[PDB]
């Protein structure tokens, strides 16, 4: 098969990678136990991308769990689908990472990885044909930024021909107050930037925003915005899941959607995102989904894609429709957003239908854009950088674990010169 | 005797196979499991099917095929079929990593894990024919196994048969059912390795395709099924002069010396009358005038391209079914009376026709309604360079910017490669343009 | 001068040359199985012409039959009179020559052309002496065109002193099967003019015109074209096959047709040609086969003599008729068209008279000229080689084969080198 | 007996010596057989005819003569026929292809290679002469064989006989009869090498003999059979005085004397008369003077010319039958009064006259009637060169185009040879001019 390994680090790592778990499970008809009884064949047609196949007819999440604290763990083990995950692909520390990059990416990180290594190439030896990696993680504290983004170097040596895919959380001050965490974020994306071939840039302000904005929700929950970002991880990988002709694997989407090997941070949206009182007076319709998943507010990264060009697109409709009515919808938005659309990328925007929907909806539609407006999140995380690095807050926090003063530099000089490239293709015309 | 081996790389070109071989059986009366009932030579035979079937002892009549892929989820299809006993194993060839639709992956990296393999089942192919003819190579332009492993093999083709001829068809990219930004790419860079080893290319525009199932047969939607039976109509009529015999059946040797005026012009343009749903056919009957009088619609060929802005340098009729001479003649000089048909000055303006008595054949469950005569044609036209102009243009596009390069390049090519390429198909461009200009 | 060795080569060589097997087997009483059945010792004469004895009565065809792909002979062994033929005179090879004279000059042919040598050899040392040859092939396709005329080179190698005479069939793009047709014609006419003592020219635009106009016949198949070739090759043979007041053969026609050494292209033609169905009946009379004979529209090559002028003519008259009355005819003819006759050829018209007409048919005329207006058949074959040539189109096929510019620039040259000839000798 | 020799040369040759020595046997009362009962002296003699036939033991009479032909299927005629007994095979020489046409085929391919055979077979017969006094040599001027073959045959029986006399007859092409195309260039190429070695040669006109058989037999269109026993009638009135007793053309040098002044203007004109239809019942007979006036008309001429435009050398009236010399004196005494008969002045004008009182002997079942009395004229006149003028022209007109040349050229000759043998018809028609007129 087209094997994936996953792998998920720190508290929010774990989180979002449960809920995947939980929710692809459902989709594929595992129960808690690993035992098979959906209906479909299409569930188990490609089963072997996610799940090992043990004896007893169960399936097994070809999944890895890291942290450097035994908290989440036990939580994780103690939730729905805990007895699923495999005992011995739990590596846990005890220090903590304290919220430091340092303390995960070159100290006690350090001292575990290679813990970590040997459960990767346990998973990997076992794959009839390996076709790469995901991770979860939020750039924003230790575990999951630091030590996570040394994961991605050591497994990138041993697999340089693998594609390294990372589902990363971006830090919003609107949900952690924590202040080290631009510090954090800043040093993740210089790792990103470099190791990684595709990431699906999870904007913790933006979740934020469709909760309080769209969804009207007074005080949002991790739970609320864990459910958006566990509907669009089941989109964005639906069609690795399903029998499908577009980016049916990992390299096949690098290929369509990264244009230049840095410009490879993908701006998701879900669609349909409803609050309460509209759903029942709001039709679901073809139109609709199209309509809203272009819509600026739908994204899932803090950022307005009509500020930038989108330099490629994919969109993947699920559920029971009209292919000819999802072509006119698709090339009708094309038609009137032509001037957000690079010119020098023919038929740049690609579109996918699977007929299995999501849990609890008659159809859905899920975007991922590769659009220049992304420098906007990086220039967010830039400001809160810059006013914490010419006074020099915290630095100590981090000079303390044997970090000189330039890799801060280097790491933040880095992060303007990926802003500049965005604009520079941004800029450029065809004649 | 007069043997042909069809390769079907790739996707298309195995999906495609699988609709020529089905349509083939159903023409000969062959059964899913390889029985030939009226065919009394058992464990072989000299008959114009056998030009394309081998036969076994025990009565199997095999297809004379490769199948290869990089991966297995396509042809795996076949293996579990309806026509999964007429295929020894051996003649289905899988990889497990395809080429992620990148040219460098199938010419380089995957494909060189695959190719001997390839060769030697081919060899093996070749040694039970007495005369072999030459290869028949199905591909698409734009994935990376149809455009880089097909270069790969046409250029080990060319080592271990020499100039045994090769003909290609060639599914041309169409944004409609497109899989990849980078099919102009592959595109380009398998045209410019494959020109020297093909000595006659029928490119399938997709988008042609499309319009017409469309148009024609009131599809909402098409699919690649749909399209690949549309297709396989169209090959199935020019192979019918290989398989089938008669007295007024020309060989697709004879058409092809006409066709290739020049080792490069060596693209003809293809057409096929009549396309129609049953619906539509219950009430008309469409004579010979008719269904030749279509041919000349620029909506019914495939390829999209404009005749009328063009020249012709070979127009050849191959008809099969209710046809007798008489009216074709008849037709002719009325299509010479009303069309704009422009030849070049150094090569006469005549129609050269087969004419097939075995009637056209539909799957079951197909679109086509039954029809009493068919008529494809081939034309060597200048128009057709207008499919080389899109192309480049979107080449040219994308590599302004070198977006996508580094994928390439990563897989061990050079830019060289690619600016090589698209002169090569800038010298094609300017060579339809010389062979239009009149003499001095 | 008694034995003619036939040779037949390629597609059209072969079907044109088994009707000329059956048509004169029938007229020699010899039935498909050579068994002589025939009424009159007139059929037996000469008959060793053609045939040899075999044990048991049986006369088999002196004939070679030549292919580079097998499926025309197959058609001859299955078609009617095909077992007359000796089995071991079939020489056949299995990759075709793909209508290139290339393939059939210089390569795929060169490995067959030995075997053929074998078979030629041994005929001509069956013979008590040996008259010459006769070929039957086409000058447009590949096997005929370039094997044929590669055979006649070989033969005239090991027999330098034997008549060589070929009925060659022109192409046309009235009945065409390739566009390279004028490319295989222009080659074969350079070879024609050097290494063959007589050429028939059997021209398919005229077989067509005359077909189409004359025999109304819309679709004319070439199974039409090829009982004109037969009618008139039996014709023409007429002489060398039964007794009568001439005691000719290959070399005395030769002497007397061919005033110039590279002018022998023969322009046949045959009387009566009639269209269905009430005529068919009518009897025909001498004036009528007379003027109907010399009438530009009944020429198997067309090319109107009264653009030309005639150096020589021979005219067979067969049946029972009144010599007197064919003398009278044939003299007014003459007097009627002497414009049409060299003046510097005194009395190069010549009759002869056979009493056995053809079988169908009460009287017939056969005409055999050496006109000058030959000029206008090269000239349509120089002109379409040269549209082509002037731009290499197509050229590859043959380059590919291992030939060069030159030699096509050669042949080009050498025929229009023949038709300033003939020209020169329309204003003498 | 001073024996003579008879070479017949190709088709025309042999066919028309066939006629010939069927009409001697009739004439000798010789039997196909070869058996003469009239012959008292077995196996030898001295009689008049044993100039011609030979006898043996057994009392059969054999021609002493040579047939010679480069294909078989004319003497095989000869060899399968009714006086296939006559001759036996020595006699008949074949070949196996002929010489198509064509003089240089005839005299230098393929004569060269059977000119020692002839010789030898010549040889044969001369051998068996108590005194051979020369050769009469029979053959058409237009063929291959009849032209190339016999004069290489003539230039040797020149070097192995020398001293013996040599007679031609020849029959000069006519169109209206069975002519190829090139037999002008074959007659002026043979009269040019045969000139210095015949001594008297009788031109036959096939034209002329086709005309007498249309208008005087009723034969509506005249076969070479038909031609050959007109002709061999004719042959017969000149040989006559040598196979039977008499005392004019009593040997062949007479021939040369009584009518050849000039040796290069020896061509003597035949006229004969009557000519008379086998299908005619009622005839009325005609008197000396008639047949000698006929004598004297175009229309039974061998060669058509006019003789009153020309002048006499030398003439000779030969009768057979009914006819005494009173009538023959009184017709000479009208005929010189009534016509334009003119002689050269270095000529005596005079007749001189032969009767051989047997009368005509017709083949049972010919075309001719039974005549009581019958003369062949034989005068040399300038007119006959009217027949080299037309023969000149026609070959003047195709030579000057160099038409078929490549023809003599491709079997060794040269080309030269055509216009040496044109100065030499040139200057026999000159010589013609000088004799016969006076500007
Ligand atoms: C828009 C939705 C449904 C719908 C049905 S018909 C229509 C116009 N919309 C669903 C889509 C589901 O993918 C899930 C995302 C919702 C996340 C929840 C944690 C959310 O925060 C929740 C508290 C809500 O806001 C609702 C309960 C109102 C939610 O079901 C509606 C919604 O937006 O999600
Ligand atoms: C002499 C003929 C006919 C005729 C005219 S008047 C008479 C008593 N007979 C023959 C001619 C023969 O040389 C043969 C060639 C004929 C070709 C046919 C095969 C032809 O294709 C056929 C279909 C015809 O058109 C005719 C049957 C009318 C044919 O006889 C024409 C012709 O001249 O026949
Ligand atoms: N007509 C037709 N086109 C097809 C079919 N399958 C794929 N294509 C077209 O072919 C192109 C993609 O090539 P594929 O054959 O899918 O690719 P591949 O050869 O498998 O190459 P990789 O997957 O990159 O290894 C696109 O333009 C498709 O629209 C088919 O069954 N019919
Ligand atoms: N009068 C007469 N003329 C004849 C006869 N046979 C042939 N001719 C004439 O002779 C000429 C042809 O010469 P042939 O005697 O046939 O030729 P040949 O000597 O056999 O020479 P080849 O056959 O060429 O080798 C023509 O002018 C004929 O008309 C004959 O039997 N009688
Ligand atoms: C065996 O075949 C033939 C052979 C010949 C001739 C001929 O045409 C009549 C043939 O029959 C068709 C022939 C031809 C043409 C002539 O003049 C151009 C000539 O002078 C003379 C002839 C022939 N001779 C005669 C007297 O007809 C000899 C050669
Ligand atoms: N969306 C989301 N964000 C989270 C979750 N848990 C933590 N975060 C974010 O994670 C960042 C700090 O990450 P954390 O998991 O505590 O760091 P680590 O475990 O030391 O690597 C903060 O910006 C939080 O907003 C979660 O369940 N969902
Ligand atoms: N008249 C006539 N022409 C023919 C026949 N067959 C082929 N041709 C002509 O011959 C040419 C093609 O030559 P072909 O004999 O088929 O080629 P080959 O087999 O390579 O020698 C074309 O101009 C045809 O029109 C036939 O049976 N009769
Ligand atoms: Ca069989
Ligand atoms: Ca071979
Ligand atoms: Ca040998
Ligand atoms: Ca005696
Ligand atoms: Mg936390
Ligand atoms: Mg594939
Ligand atoms: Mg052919
Ligand atoms: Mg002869």
């Amino acid at each position: 098969m087209r094997e994936i390994v996953h792998i998920q680090a720190g508290q929010c790592g774990n989180q979002i990678g449960a809920k995947f778990w939980e929710v692809i499970s459902d989709e594929h008809g595992i129960d808690p136990t690993g035992s098979y009884h959906g209906d479909s064949d299409l569930q188990l047609e490609r089963i072997n991308v996610y799940y090992n196949e043990a004896t007893g007819n169960k399936y097994v999440p070809r999944a890895i769990l890291v942290d450097l604290e035994p908290g989440t763990m036990d939580s994780v083990r103690s939730g729905p689908f805990g007895q699923i995950f495999r005992p011995d692909n739990f590596v846990f520390g005890q220090s903590g990472a304290g919220n430091n990059w340092a303390k995960g990416h070159y100290t006690e990180g350090a001292e575990l990885v290679d813990s970590v290594l040997d459960v990767v190439r346990k998973e990997s030896e076992s794959c009839d044909c390996l076709q790469g990696f995901q991770l979860t993680h939020s750039l924003g504290g230790g575990t999951g930024s630091g030590m996570g983004t040394l994961l991605i170097s050591k497994i990138r040596e041993e697999y340089p021909d693998r594609i390294m895919n990372t589902f990363s959380v971006m830090p919003s001050p609107k949900v952690s107050d924590t202040v080290v965490e631009p510090y954090n974020a800043t040093l993740s994306v210089h790792q990103l930037v470099e190791n990684t071939d595709e990431t699906y840039c999870i904007d913790n302000e933006a979740l934020y925003d469709i909760c309080f904005r769209t969804l009207k929700l007074t005080t949002p929950t991790y739970g609320d915005l864990n459910h958006l970002v566990s509907a669009t991880m089941s989109g964005v990988t639906t069609c690795l899941r399903f029998p499908g002709q577009l980016n049916a694997d990992l390299r096949k989407l690098a290929v369509n959607m990264v244009p230049f090997p840095r410009l490879h941070f993908f701006m998701p949206g879900f669609a349909p995102l409803t609050s309460r009182g509209s759903q029942q007076y709001r039709a679901l319709t073809v139109p609709e989904l199209t309509q809203q998943m272009f819509d600026s507010k739908n994204m899932m990264a803090a950022c307005d894609p009509r500020h930038g060009r989108y330099l490629t697109v994919a969109a993947i409709f699920r559920g029971r429709m009209s292919m000819k009515e999802v072509d006119e919808q698709m090339l009708n938005v094309q038609n009137k957003n032509s001037s957000y659309f690079v010119e020098w990328i023919p038929n740049n925007v690609k579109t996918a239908v699977c007929d299995i929907p999501p849990r609890g909806l008659k159809m859905s539609a899920t975007f991922i854009g590769n659009s220049t407006a992304i420098q906007e999140l990086f220039k967010r995380i830039s400001e809160q950088f810059t006013a914490m690095f010419r006074r020099k807050a915290f630095l100590h926090w981090y000079t303390g674990e044997g970090m000189d003063e330039m890799e801060f530099t280097e790491a933040e000089s880095n992060m303007n010169d990926l802003v500049s490239e965005y604009q520079q293709y941004q800029d450029a015309t065809a004649d | 005797m007069r043997e042909c081996i069809s390769i079907h790389v790739g996707q298309a070109g195995v999906q495609i196979g699988n609709a020529c071989w089905e349509l083939y059986c159903l023409e000969h009366g062959i059964q899913p499991d390889g029985q030939m009932p009226s065919d009394k030579t058992i464990g072989g035979g000299d008959d114009s099917f056998n030009t394309f079937f081998s036969e076994t002892g025990a009565g199997k009549h095999v297809p004379r095929a490769v199948f290869v892929d990089l991966e297995p989820t396509v042809i795996d299809e076949v293996r579990t079929g309806t026509y999964r006993q007429l295929f020894h194993p051996e003649q289905l060839i899988t990889g497990k990593e395809d080429a992620a639709n990148n040219y460098a992956r199938g010419h380089y990296t995957i494909g060189k894990e695959i190719i001997d393999l390839v060769l030697d089942r081919i060899r093996k192919l070749a040694d039970q024919c007495t005369g072999l003819q030459g290869f028949l190579v199905f591909h698409s332009f734009g994935g990376g196994t149809g455009s880089g492993f097909t270069s790969l093999l046409m250029e080990r083709l060319s080592v271990d048969y020499g100039k045994k001829s090769k003909l290609e068809f060639s599914i041309y990219p169409a944004p409609q059912v497109s899989t990849a930004v980078v099919e102009p790419y592959n595109s380009i860079l398998t045209t410019h390795t494959t020109l020297e080893h093909s000595d006659c290319a029928f490119m399938v525009d997709n988008e042609a395709i499309y319009d017409i199932c469309r148009r024609n047969l009131d599809i909402e939607r098409p699919t690649y099924t749909n399209l690949n039976r549309l297709i396989s109509q169209i090959v199935s009529s020019i192979t019918a002069s290989l398989r089938f015999d008669g007295a007024l059946n020309v060989d697709l040797t004879e058409f092809q010396t006409n066709l290739v005026p020049y080792p490069r012009i060596h693209f003809p343009l293809a057409t096929y009358a009549p396309v129609i749903s049953a619906e539509k056919a219950y009430h008309e009957q469409l004579s010979v005038a008719e269904i030749t009088n279509a041919c000349f619609e620029p909506a019914n060929q495939m390829v999209k391209c404009d005749p009328r802005h063009g020249k012709y340098m070979a127009c050849c009729l191959l008809y099969r079914g209710d046809v007798v001479p008489k009216d074709v003649n008849a037709a002719i000089a009325t299509i010479k009376t009303k069309r704009s048909i422009q030849f070049v000055d150094w090569c006469p303006t005549g129609f050269k026709v087969g004419i097939n008595y075995q009637p056209p054949t539909v799957v079951p469950g197909g679109d086509l309604a039954k029809v009493q005569r068919a008529v494809c044609m081939l034309s060597n036209t200048t128009a057709i360079a207008e499919a080389w102009a899109r192309l480049d243009h979107k080449f040219d596009l994308m590599y302004a910017k070198r977006a996508f390069v580094h994928w390439y390049v990563g897989e061990g090519m050079e830019e060289g490669e690619f600016s090589e390429a698209r002169e090569d198909m800038a010298a094609l461009e300017k060579d339809y343009e010389e062979v239009g200009v009149d003499s001095v």
